[PDB]
């Protein structure tokens, strides 16, 4: 009855009225590739790094079964088909959306959504949450909040589903594409602070092919970013 | 016997503490690595001798993360 027209992601849909999380529920099920659990509101919603992420109704929560076997080189670009293909949705829907390396999506530097992948074994769980007409934190936004009203929920997930298939396709033809539409898609050229040992300031330039940010800092030099190896911040 | 890390990566969080019976398949313990969470499952059925590694921990490939009785 969704009228999905997907070549694996999204040939079958589960949903639930409530969940804690559609990602646990994802690694802890069998499930064939492309099944994408969706909920109404999770309770438990995980959020990268161990942060919590808000799902409350309203709002697009879900997560999808992944089988690429690729090269573990190629494994960091998951979180990035996330990412553009939320990109590339809200584009539709007339939202500029930018990526907050690497995880996140931001419109007028607002969070307007969340990306976080998991893996348990040859599993991997690609998990989205997207804000449409559900309440959002403070200084995050929504779809409805940009557009000024109610947004239909379907059609974004009917928009969002067709999209990660394209890019998932393409992905498994030639997984180098996915970092150019990021490069060409994140917040760059502004200033950074890398907390912890060895901390230093810099301009956030762009991603190396492992997705990996490269800074340039005041002297020249150049580092590069391992995510949760290092603490970041905006200046 | 003993859990080893499958990949490089770093401890974000351990499931388990010494002493807790675990089952086949159960996470152990969180690696975060190359923009992913990889929960690490127990190979069997038993109960949490030692944990080796610490939330914050850098572990490289086969390195031993937890030890069941
Ligand atoms: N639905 C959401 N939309 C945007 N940001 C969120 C959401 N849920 C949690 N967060 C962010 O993650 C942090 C809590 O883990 C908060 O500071 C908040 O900004
Ligand atoms: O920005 C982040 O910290 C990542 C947030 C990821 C949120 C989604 S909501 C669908 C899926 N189920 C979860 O428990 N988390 C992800
Ligand atoms: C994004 O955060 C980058 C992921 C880390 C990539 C690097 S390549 C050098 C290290 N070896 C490895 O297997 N992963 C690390």
């Amino acid at each position: 009855m969704l009228g999905l027209k997907t070549s694996i992601i999204g040939r079958r849909v589960i949903y639930f009225q409530e969940i804690t999380s559609t990602n646990e529920f994802a690694k802890t099920s069998y499930l064939e590739e492309g099944t994408v659990i969706v909920a109404d509101k999770q309770t438990m919603g995980h959020g990268a790094l161990n942060r919590k992420w808000e799902s409350p109704e309203g709002g697009l929560w879900l997560s999808i079964v992944l089988s690429p076997k690729v090269p573990q080189k190629d494994l960091p670009k998951i979180v990035f088909l996330g990412a553009v293909g939320v990109v590339e949705t809200l584009k539709e829907f007339s939202i500029d959306g930018r990526i907050k390396w690497p995880n996140d999506v931001l419109v007028n530097y607002k969070a307007i959504a969340g990306v976080l992948v998991e893996g348990k074994g040859d599993k991997i769980v690609l998990g989205i949450g997207l804000n449409v007409n559900n309440k959002v934190p403070n200084g995050a936004t929504s779809m409805k909040l940009e557009l000024g009203s109610e947004v239909p929920l379907l059609s974004v997930f009917r928009s969002l589903i067709t999209n990660l298939d394209r890019l998932y396709l393409n992905f498994l033809k030639n997984p180098m594409d996915i970092l150019n539409l990021v490069r060409d898609n994140m917040i760059l050229g502004v200033r950074v602070k890398i907390l912890g040992d060895g901390s230093f300031e810099g301009i956030a330039e762009d991603i190396d092919d492992f997705g990996r940010l490269i800074i340039r800092l005041d002297s020249g030099e150049v580092k590069k970013v391992i995510y949760g190896d290092v603490s970041l911040r905006f200046l | 016997n003993v859990v080893s890390a499958p990949m490089p990566g770093k401890v974000l969080r351990v499931l388990v503490r010494v002493g807790d019976r675990v089952r086949v398949g159960q996470g152990l313990l969180v690696l975060e690595a190359m923009k992913m969470e990889n929960e690490i499952p127990s190979p069997r059925d038993g109960v949490v001798k030692r944990i080796l590694v610490k939330e914050g921990e850098a572990v490289d490939t086969g390195q031993p993360l937890i030890e069941l009785g």
